């Protein structure tokens, strides 16, 4: 709506914004992340992982 | 099991899987 500036999801986290100059609606998504798992055989067998 | 269905599930299992229905974001 013309009077609305930001946006929030169900858990009250910003996920949209209006550009101050061009007045465009831009989506915001966090950059990727995750865990790291290492698969190895017995260390007395080899050193490849 | 019903061979016609691509998932190879019995009709009762199909109804059981369709009955249960499961947010899912904001990592």
């Amino acid at each position: 709506l013309p009077f609305q500036q930001f946006g929030r999801d169900i858990v009250d986290t910003t996920d949209a914004v209006r550009d101050p100059q061009t007045l465009e609606i831009l989506d915001i998504t966090p950059c990727s992340f995750g865990g790291v798992s290492v698969i190895t055989p017995g260390t007395n067998t080899s050193n490849q992982v | 099991p019903d061979p016609s269905k691509p998932s190879k599930r019995s009709p009762i299992e199909d109804l059981l899987f369709n009955k249960v229905t499961l947010c899912a974001q904001k990592f």
